[PDB]
């Protein structure tokens, strides 16, 4: 397991067949 | 005779079903409707085939004979005091064609007689109203030789006495064919020539039989002759009634030539028009 916490507001700052008729 | 089917709405189609493609070699006419090839709306049909029925098609009085008679004097050899007319629809073309649309027919008949008379000269006096005798002579019955011979007693022959100036005379006849239907066409002979007998014997006209033998009409003026000659014409109008028909045929395309299917003239009925000319 690992722990992730976001420290910012904006989410950008978060870590990453043949016959046919038509 | 009854109402036609309605038209159902058709949208776009994309499938392996191809009503357009067919094979006429089978002899079967493709029963397509507009909705099969193009997009169609819904139309509640109100047209009917009531006037296309076989009854409507033949429900008209058609002239078939103009019989000419005279009232001049027995001495006059140029005046025909009585006239015999073999009963047939082939003396006129229009009814003949409408009938020969079909091989067989079966119907009652209505005969209407329109009689018109006139003077032929002026300086011989005038005439009184004429009575005409129209005697039906079935085959085998004695045929008048004179305008006033015993045959006109009509003890058994049906006879119509028409007073000039009265409305056109009219009678009805049931289906009187010795067969089960009238034969518009008879692909055969009345006699079969037999090996051995002379070429004179056994020879019969092609297509002629006793199926179409119906007797004749003998028309005379019953009155004695006035000092002036009077010429009369009886027009016979035939109306089929209760018509049944069988085996439709292509209609006559070229002028009739005689009682049979013979043709001699007017063999080029179609005009000239360009293949790519609208
Ligand atoms: C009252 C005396 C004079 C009027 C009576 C004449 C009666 C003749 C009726 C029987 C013969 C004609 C019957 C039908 C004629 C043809 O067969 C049809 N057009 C056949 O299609």
């Amino acid at each position: 397991n690992y722990t992730t916490i976001n420290y910012y507001r904006d989410s950008a700052s978060n870590a990453a067949d043949r016959v046919m008729q038509l | 005779a009854n109402n036609l089917p309605d038209t159902q709405s058709s949208g776009p189609a994309h499938s392996k079903e191809t009503p357009a493609l067919t094979a006429v070699e089978t002899g079967a006419t493709n029963p397509l409707v507009p909705s099969d090839t193009v997009q169609t709306r819904h139309v509640i049909q109100k047209r009917t085939r009531s006037e296309s029925t076989v009854e409507s098609f033949f429900a008209r009085g058609a002239c078939v004979a103009i019989i000419e008679v005279d009232n001049d004097a027995p001495t006059k050899r140029a005046s025909k005091l009585f006239s015999i007319w073999k009963i047939t629809y082939k003396d006129t073309v229009q009814l003949r064609r409408k009938l020969e649309f079909f091989t067989y027919s079966r119907f009652d008949m209505e005969l209407t007689f329109v009689v018109t008379s006139n003077y032929t000269d002026a300086n011989n006096g005038h005439a009184l109203n004429q009575v005409y005798q129209i005697m039906y002579i079935p085959p085998g019955a004695p045929i008048p030789g004179k305008w006033n011979d015993y045959t006109w007693q009509t003890s058994s022959n049906p006879s119509l006495f028409y007073t000039y100036g009265a409305p056109p005379a009219r009678i009805s006849v049931p289906y009187v064919g010795i067969a089960n239907a009238y034969s518009h066409f008879y692909d055969g002979f009345a006699k079969v020539p037999l090996a051995g007998q002379a070429s004179t014997e056994g020879d019969s006209l092609y297509g002629a039989a006793s199926l179409n033998d119906f007797g004749s009409l003998a028309v005379r003026v019953v009155n004695d002759h006035n000092p002036t000659k009077l010429t009369s014409k009886i027009r016979v109008y035939m109306k089929p009634k209760h018509v049944r028909v069988w085996c439709p045929r292509p209609p006559r395309a070229v002028p009739y030539y005689g009682p049979g299917v013979d043709y001699k003239d007017g063999l080029a009925p179609l005009p000239e028009k360009g293949l790519t000319t609208y």
